[PDB]
Formats: C-alpha cells, structure tokens, sequence
C-alpha cells in the first residue's frame, strides 16, 4: 500500500512560510488521488471551493476524498502520511471548535465564524491553503440535519417567508460557540437526498404497526409529564383492546420499520473518521484512533 | 437523423461523461480505444478548420 | 500477515469450487443436523436471475450431488430473504479432495491469490479505469414478477464513501426500487425488508484485472478475475 | 500496551481463585488510562433501580472494550485490542458459538458464575452474542415495551408470555420484561414514545412533502409512493400550517429519530474462526 505521500512545492519557500508550515505539523489535510507523488495544487480545498455553487456539492466532494496526516517539512518537500485503520495517531485541532474526551469526530467543509477574519495559510500567489473542519459528532450531525431541513422547508416558498426561517436555522450554537452555514443553495444532490428521505418517510408511515400508531395517544390518556405535554403540544394541531395482536407479524413489521429508520439515518450521519482519547488541556491537540 | 448521421460516419453512439466526483477520482476516459494493428507510427491527429 | 481459517465441507459441494481461487459463503439452515452449510459464489449462480441461460444450464449440470441439491432446497425455502441467512467468509486458496474435503480461507490478508468471479455476475458503473478500485458484493431483489427471485452481482468501483455508492446504486437501480414499492402495495399482507444489500470486501489495483476461462470435467466457463487482491470483510448493510 | 487496575479491597484465596478463571473474558472500562481504581472496572456503577436497560445499551455503545490476561499480586492487567489482529475471548455469553459467526455485545440481562462480590460491589461483564440473536432480541424487547400499556387483557398477556422466550441453536431463554411493578421505566418509555412519535409525525408530514417535492421533476417512485399514501388514507379514514410550527415539526421528527440511533445499529465487535469442546474459550478477530 502507498503508506507515504510526497508533495513538492513549485514556488520558492520563504523562511516565514516554511516556519508557518512547520507549526502545522501533524495536522489533517485531504488528498484526492492517493497517488505517490502529488503537486502542491491539490493539497487542500482551494482548488475546489466555489462560493457561487452549493455547499452541498462541497460537502459531497469532501466526504468522497481521502484523509492524511502531516509530517515535518524540508526544502521544497512536504511529506504526508496516510493513516492505517485501527492504529493510534496525533492530530491538531484545525478549527475553533472545542473537543471533549470520549466522543467521535467527523470531517466537514469550513464554516463561517464570528469575526469572519479567517487566517490565511500559505497564500502562495493566487493559490491558498485551506484545511477541512474536524468536528465532534453532535455539531456535525446537527449541521447536516439542519441543512437537510433547510432544503426540505425552503422549497416552493417565497423569499419573504423563507427569510425569517433561514435566519432561525443557519445559526448553530454548540458548546458555547456559534457557527453559520456558508452557502446553503439547493442542488440536484440535495434533491436526490430529499427524494430518498420522502420515500423512506412514506414507507415508515405506511408499514408502521397499529400499536406504534396509537401508542402516544394511549399514554397521553394514561399519564401526564413534561415530555408528554411537549409531545401533545406539538401534535395538538393534529389531535381499547386491540382487535388483533400477532407477535410474529409485529416482529416482522418492526424489522421493516428498523430497515426504514436505518436508511433514513444514513442521510444524516456522516462517516466517522476519528475516535479520541483524552485531549490536551489547551484544546489544540488530541490523540485519536483512525477509522476508515 | 441523429442515428442516420451516426451510421453515415464510422462513429460510435454518444456516451455520457463521468460526474464531478468520479472525474476528480479518475484521471481520464481514453474513449478512442487502441487499434488492433499499426505498421506506421502514432496516428497523427489531423484537425480541420 | 494473512489471517488463515479452516473449514470442512462435504464432497458434493466441492468439485466446481475445487479450483484454488474461489469465494465462499456460509448459509444457516433450519434443519437440525446440517446446522450450517458452506456455499460458494458459483453455486449462487444456479438461482441468480442475472445468470444467462447457458451458464445456468452448466451450473445445473455440475452441481447434481444430493447434498448440494438439499442445500439449494434450503436456500429456495427462504421466503423473500437471503441475507438474513447468508454470511460471508472470504477468499480461499487450498483444497484437499475426498469423501469429506478440507480447505482453508483467509479473512484478512493479501498473501496465486487471485479471486475469481463468474462473467455473468460482473458489472461496473464506470468504463473509465480508476487507478484505485474497491469491489463489493451486492444482492438485489426483483419484485415485478409473481414471487421474488434474487439478483446477484459483484461490482468494482472507485467510490469509497458509502453514501455516494448508495446514491449511484439508487440511480442505476430505480426500476428495482419502484418494483419494491409495487410489491409493498400489491400484496399488503406481505412485508419485504429491502431492495438490496451492500457488503464490502475489496482492495486491489485496477491494472491487475484479468478475463479468463475456466474448466471442470471438460465443461467450460467464462470468468472475470482479480489477481493482486486483498480481502477485508464487512457488515451486511441494507439500502433503499 | 497494557492497562493496570488495583483493588482497594482485600482479596482472599477464594476471591482470586474465582477471578483467575476469567483469563480470557471481556471487561469494559470508562476511558483509557494507565491505572484505574477497581470501582471504575465493570458495569456495576451504572445500574440503578430506575434507569433501565436501553440506557445501559446506549452507554455501552460509546464505552471502550478491553481484554484481560494476568493476575499479579493485587493488580489486574488489561489488554486493549487493535483492529486487524487476533485475540482469544472467553464465552461469557449464554449461547453456543459457531465458526464464522458475527459477534455483538449486549448488557447482561439475566446474570451466578461471574459473582465476584466484595464491599456490596460486584464485577459484572457484558454479554457476547451472535449478531442475528442480538438484532432479534432488541426487536422483541422493543415490541414488549410497546405492549406495556395494554397488559391487562388476556390476549396481550398470552402474547407477551410467548414473546418472553427465545430459542436459538439448541438454547432457550427467557428475556425479562422491561416493565416492573405494573409500570414502565422512564428510559424504555422515552425510547418507545420517540419511535411512536417519529412514525406518527412521518404519517402526517409525508403527504405535504411528497406533494411539494413532486412539483419538481416527478418520477415513478413519487407516483407509486403517493398511491401508497392514498391507500393508507382510504383505509384509515373510515371513522395549512404555521411556518414556525412546521419547522418545529421537522426538527421534532429528526430529533426523535436521532436518539434512536443508540439502539437500532447493532454494531459488530468480533468475528470468530475457531471452536472447541472448550466452548468457554474461542479465538476471534477484533472489529468495530
């Protein structure tokens, strides 16, 4: 296997740039082709980033690519190391997001942040180095879910009604931080995802058993608690012995319901890339296991 | 008329390009397959304006 | 390096599988004495809807042993579900024949170690040859007919991230998905699980893919071959 | 690589003699550390009289798994596995194993042999189960949670009595009820009501969103889906929205399905290729 990747800079390496790059050692950068030797253009997302077109497209392009770690550099030579599944590695936090002990990580395209004054790395000519965001599971799942919600809600509505909802949706608060999705324009990829979501939602609506349909009504009649009060408050606009009980048919129907819900979940959950051990107290670096 | 033109010249049926992600993964399609035999050298690409 | 494994299987199943490079599957059975029985990918071809008539005739001709026929009866007995009953072991290369045969399997390794696939079962979504390719085993369920006979394919693709592969599979298999919905509506008392199942086993270089013929008992089969192969098993993941 | 654990309690001949027979079992720990107190070892710290089984399952999801093989004077030597190598595990599970099985971990449901008890604390190990049994047992326990509110009628009583037992490759079990003292635990309650809520919300939301999406390039999938919904509406009905309430509805549907991810995905952690009359013991490859 190509356990090492060499990249060569065509431009001259001034002392400031090489020192700055030396500070980035052991960070995470993606590489498209996995080929043994690669030019400096493909290192980073700058070749593919385009604010005019979908953030969904950039999300897909990022999730398709491969992940690598950084190594110390020398004259005109920068060394990249591909991780092997199951081993233990050291990574540095590229974004400002806080990291916590014992939760998974995901990779996502960069996000707008409070000051908007993002630091520029290795701006060699018209080319620039930009890193992907390594994000813990709740924030990444929340942002992907809310992007899908944007796509599903905004369709077939005028800009006026959409204007308040997008300002409510776009802002994400996560563990005392604030974030905003750069460019949530609808794209054909989002339409395919939405078509699959609609099919799965209708299927689970259909094949759900009677007990599952009537469960919350019976319990709301029976009990009363804050969770049930909230559920009824949600369903208020919409709002006996079962004549048939069949354990085997119920088992099969619930298995079908699980395959449907399993499919619907895959639309949201991005693939894990890292699982963490305990983190340095400065929130800048962590030691993690890599998964493929 | 499209089919009739495809028959008139010795050209194959049209073929869709690869998508964005696959185009980024794979480095080229090489649609014109290698010929069976060649005594003369590399086929000189003659373009017309 | 390689993680060797060892199985026993009766002679009736072996004769066409006896070529060193083969792929093996484990099947559960409700019958108490054969709690488990071992089936190769070729034997799935006798029932796979994708396999052409001539190759199906050859497969019917070869696997005439009583134990193999009982295995196929157990397979066909399964109501509209096979992945609940099939489990993947991996690639094999060693065999000793006899009244009860011995063969070894590798579940993780890359130590000739070519993996063999029948020509009927092989497809690619892309004609452009990507330098790095993954290969997957997929099972697809047809639903437009009276009762569900399954489809079998082994495919190579340059896509690694799962959801992108599911997207392209949905794009190419839209007819099967519509057939699944049609099955759900037309027979409401019956509840199918999935349209197809993806399973991952592959790491190989694309320049080392070969086309070849194979012979057994002077019967001739056409096959496609992966030569410089490595095996990495995975979970049976269901898609719609 | 190794992980150490030291007991603060005394150990007699019998205690260490009972412990040493677990020279190949699986023991989970909260997080990786060099030397941990024994109170952190085992699942006992999490069990209490109200918080149920699905919480144990979901918490074991993110818990790490370790192997143990040594007994020094008072320190227990743990052994973390690495994906790809092979290791020997002890069959703490109540089921027999077969070559080529896929193995999954579950919280202990019906735990006498494991009882290393000291200072009102007891060592408690998770179950090792083959994958189909694990998926089926979660399905069955969940539907048993569904029946929890209608448990007075005789038909429901007979159905849940039938549902209690599982049979699998010469072994037969009784899976204990999720209900205790005629009431249902909060954890199982929230899981069941979340699944019911996502089903219900999907039922109403599907019509509006299939209509809205079909305004774009309609396809065969959409029309057959809409026909299925029409059939459902026809059989059920025998006898506009505010945008903020709409967005709340979608958020609620996804947040309800989102917590269900803890139990639905039966992640595999072991695959085995060896067996002996020693069936207590087996050799496996680590996964997950």
């Amino acid at each position: 296997m190509e356990a090492n990747i060499f990249c060569t800079f065509d431009h001259k390496l001034s002392i400031a740039d090489v020192g700055k790059l030396t500070k980035l050692v052991a960070a995470v950068v993606p590489i498209p082709q996995r080929l043994h030797l690669i030019k400096h253009y493909q290192l980073g997302l700058h070749q593919f980033v385009d604010h005019t077109r979908g953030y969904v497209r950039l999300r897909g392009l990022l999730r398709n690519m491969t992940l690598t770690l950084m190594r110390r550099v020398e004259g005109n030579q920068i060394l990249l190391h591909v991780p092997t599944h199951g081993l233990l590695y050291t990574v540095l936090n590229t974004g400002p997001v806080t990291w916590e002990k014992g939760d998974a990580l995901c990779v996502l395209p960069p996000l707008f942040h409070g000051p908007l004054a993002r630091e520029n790395l290795l701006t060699l000519g018209q080319w620039e180095l930009v890193l992907p965001w390594i994000v813990p599971m709740p924030l990444a799942l929340e942002i992907n879910q809310r992007l899908l919600i944007m796509g599903l809600f905004s369709l077939d509505r005028s800009y006026e009604e959409v204007k308040a909802a997008v300002q409510q949706l776009q802002t994400i608060t996560f563990r005392d931080a604030t974030f905003t999705i750069p460019d949530p324009v609808i794209d054909q990829h989002l339409l395919i995802d939405m078509k699959t979501a609609c099919l799965s939602m209708s299927m689970v609506a259909n094949l759900a058993s009677e007990l599952t349909m009537t469960y919350v009504r019976k319990l709301a009649l029976e009990d009363s608690s804050m969770l049930l009060v909230k559920c009824q408050e949600l369903l208020m606009r919409l709002d006996a012995r079962p004549q048939h009980v069949s354990p085997d048919d119920e088992i099969a129907r619930l298995s079908a319901l699980f395959v449907m819900l399993r499919q619907l979940d895959d639309l949201i959950r991005e693939q894990v890339v890292f699982t963490v051990c305990d983190v340095s107290p400065d929130n800048k670096s962590a030691t993690c296991i890599f998964k493929g | 008329v499209d089919r009739w033109i495809r028959h008139a010249a010795g050209v194959e049926r049209p073929q869709l390009l690869d998508t964005e992600t696959i185009s980024m993964l794979t480095f080229g399609s090489m649609s014109e397959r290698n010929a069976a035999a060649t005594v003369h050298g590399q086929k000189a690409a003659c373009e017309l304006i | 390096q390689a993680l060797t494994a060892r199985f026993f299987v009766p002679e009736g199943l072996v004769e066409f599988e006896a070529q060193p490079g083969a792929l093996l599957i484990r099947m559960e059975t409700g019958c108490d004495s054969p709690r488990h029985l071992y089936i190769s990918l070729y034997l799935l071809g006798i029932r796979a809807s994708n396999v052409s008539a001539s190759t199906r005739c050859l497969l019917e001709s070869v696997y005439t042993a009583s134990a193999a026929r009982a295995a196929l009866q157990w397979l066909d007995l399964g109501p509209h579900l096979l992945h609940r009953r099939l489990e993947t072991l991996g690639c094999v290369k060693t065999v000793s024949l006899g009244i009860t045969s011995l063969l070894t399997c590798v579940m993780r390794g890359y130590l000739v170690f070519a993996l063999m696939i029948p020509k009927d079962m092989y497809l690619t979504w892309e004609e452009t040859r990507g330098r790095l390719q993954y290969v997957y085993l997929i099972i697809v369920y047809d639903y437009d007919g009276p009762e569900t006979r399954p489809g079998i394919y082994v495919l190579t693709s340059s896509i690694a991230h799962w959801q992108t592969l599911v997207d392209v599979a949905r794009g190419k298999f839209a007819r099967e998905r519509c057939s699944f919905v049609n099955r759900r509506i037309t027979r409401p008392r019956q509840i199918p699980l999935c349209t197809g199942v993806i399973q991952k086993l592959g790491w190989c270089l694309a320049d080392d893919i070969h086309t070849s013929f194979l012979v057994h008992k002077e019967l001739k089969l056409s096959v496609v071959r992966l030569d410089n192969f490595s095996v990495e098993l995975g979970d049976f993941r269901e898609f719609v």
